[PDB]
């Protein structure tokens, strides 16, 4: 048989973010020990300004 | 590029007789976001996948 | 030779440091991006690596 065929190719650069999935963001907290996601660049720390 | 998309759609979806997946697992794609897409689209043989 | 003796040891340290940022093979060298991109069956090789 035939078949449809689709490829997804994520380019993972350090570059600015362009599309996402849908996850909701949350109010910014400072001076707090936090886990944050900025763009999928996931970590854990203290967000000083 | 530029848009939000919920990847759960596509893998609920029970019409595709593969989901396969080389640089990311296919539940995280909702938590994660990136620089380019790139979709490239194709028919071909069974065999042949 | 005390400059010596520092110097020796900061080259240690920031060879030690730099060695983290290297892939050994893996997909990444960013431990958390390994997490948040695949799940434990597929990230177990990588994380091992």
């Amino acid at each position: 048989q035939p078949y449809r065929v689709v490829v997804l190719s994520f380019e993972l650069l350090h570059a600015p973010a362009t599309v996402c999935g849908p996850k909701k963001s949350t109010n910014l907290v400072k001076n707090k020990c936090v886990n944050f996601n900025f763009n999928g660049l996931t970590g854990t720390g203290v967000l000083t300004e | 590029s530029n848009c939000v998309a919920d990847y759960s759609v596509l893998y609920n979806s029970a019409s595709f007789s593969t989901f396969k997946c080389y640089g990311v697992s296919p539940t995280k794609l909702n938590d994660l976001c990136f620089t380019n897409v790139y979709a490239d689209s194709f028919v071909i043989r069974g065999d042949e996948v | 030779k005390l400059q010596d003796v520092v110097n020796q040891n900061a080259q240690a340290l920031n060879t030690l440091v730099k060695q983290l940022s290297s892939n050994f093979g893996a997909i990444s060298s960013v431990l958390n991006d390994i997490l948040s991109r695949l799940d434990p069956p597929e990230a177990e090789v990588q994380i091992d690596r």
